[PDB]
């Protein structure tokens, strides 16, 4: 599996190694290709069983592809790096000889980098509350915004467990600021609203936060 | 640089369906294109390259077409384990490959308009000095939808972030929430405060606003 990634502040340098057991890695073309979260595949670089190296232009400048014989491995060098460059990193390569050049049927497992100034940071866990405005057909929506966390990642249950169905708690997004923020709703009969209490439990380990939220109807 | 437009952006199917997703390239790559597959937190899996050449090992039911600008994937009877995302990718120069943006093969139900809701920021939150503000659309098909936030009429471009729930395991259904937010101070210098929602279930967009000082 690819190592050396994870968390690196903005300007600073990482440096991705893609050890391979199957094949040497001096007798094929051997590629990066990335992955933002949510997004799709970025060809990243090649290197050429002859040597030759290319890049992509967002990268070209910062990155440098190159590969040890002698430990039959792979590595990216990366330097400059910005909040743009957080994604999965994987190498890939072709094990197929053929007389093709490009196809990829070997990838690696993959290996997330996350450019982030942030240091850890307990999340703010915020009511979004019930009303008119998130009612419909008789159920109500609420939900909690837990905003501002660092690093990843956080659990959000609702009454401690007991209330499962109807909850949809959604994939945390980087922000600008480098700090995470997700929300974690539930949609619940609006009846229900006066005669019982929504409570949404967040537990932060790296910053030993553990909040219980509780989230009062609106009364327009 | 060689763009690779792919569409449909998700293909609805079900178990059997003779399934084709399409990519176009801006630039004539002969047929030195190839196709992958790729679950969610897995690795992406080579199933067909120089446009019709299957990768060993591959089932037969995938199959390819084209050679020039534009290029057929095609499954012939969809199975259970094909549900996930293609992406096509060209190769005809050695100095810069590129890959499509991906086609999401998903379950096909019937087209559900979201329920669109709006929170105003909490009083809780506007005392740390940053108000936010939610706009939920539930239980919506297909994935495809386009949230658009305003603050007094203004577009706002660049204080919004988006995130998506993976397709309902029960009902199939998306649900999406998106997150605006403000300084507290900009936030109390305006009173109305719009989410614009464009679904294909839905007539016409619809807006979830409210005025700042009322609930």
């Amino acid at each position: 599996v690819e190592s050396g990634g994870g968390l690196i502040q903005p300007g600073g340098s990482l440096r991705l190694s893609c050890a391979v057991s199957g094949f040497t890695v001096s007798s094929k073309y051997m590629t990066w290709v990335r992955q933002a979260p949510g997004k799709g595949l970025e060809w990243v670089s090649v290197i050429y069983g002859g040597g030759s190296t290319y890049y992509a232009d967002s990268v070209v400048g910062r990155f440098t592809i190159s590969r040890d014989n002698s430990k039959n491995t792979l590595y990216l060098q990366m330097n400059s790096l910005r909040a743009e460059d957080t994604a999965v990193y994987y190498c890939a390569s072709r094990l197929g000889v053929r007389a093709t050049t490009g196809d990829l049927d070997y990838w690696g497992q993959g290996t997330l980098v996350t450019v982030s100034s942030a240091s850890t940071k307990g999340p703010s866990v915020f009511p979004l509350a019930p009303s008119s405005k998130s009612t419909s057909g008789g159920t109500a929506a609420l939900g909690c915004l837990v905003k501002d966390y660092f690093p990843e990642p956080v659990t959000v249950s609702w009454n401690s467990g007991a209330l499962t169905s109807g909850v949809h708690t959604f994939p945390a997004v980087l922000q600008s600021s480098g700090l995470y923020s997700l929300s974690s709703v539930v949609t619940v009969p609006s009846s229900s609203l006066g005669t019982q209490t929504y409570i949404c439990n967040v537990n932060h380990k790296p910053s030993n936060t553990k909040v219980d939220k509780r989230v009062e109807p609106k009364s327009c | 640089d060689i763009q690779m437009t792919q569409s449909p952006s998700t293909l609805s199917a079900s178990v059997g369906d003779r399934v084709t997703i399409t990519c176009r390239a801006s630039q004539s790559i002969s047929s030195w294109l190839a196709w992958y597959q790729q679950k969610p937190g897995k690795a992406p899996k080579l199933l067909i390259y120089d446009a019709s050449s299957l990768e060993s090992g591959v089932p037969s039911r995938f199959s390819g077409s084209g050679s020039g600008t534009e290029f057929t994937l095609t499954i012939s009877s969809l199975q259970p384990d094909d549900f996930a995302t293609y992406y096509c990718q060209q190769y005809n120069t050695y100095s810069w490959w590129t890959f499509g943006q991906g086609t999401k093969v998903d379950i096909k139900r019937t087209v559900a308009a979201p329920s669109v809701f709006i929170f105003p920021p909490s009083d809780e939150q506007l005392k740390s000095g940053t108000a936010s503000v939610v706009c939920l659309l539930n239980n919506f098909y297909p994935r495809e939808a386009k949230v658009q936030w305003k603050v007094d009429n203004a577009l706002q471009s660049g204080n919004s972030q988006e995130s998506v729930t993976e397709q309902d395991s029960k009902d199939s259904t998306y649900s999406l929430s998106s997150t605006l937010t403000l300084s507290k101070a900009d936030y109390e210098k305006h009173k109305v405060y719009a989410c614009e929602v464009t679904h294909q279930g839905l007539s016409s967009p619809v807006t979830k606003s409210f005025n700042r000082g009322e609930c």
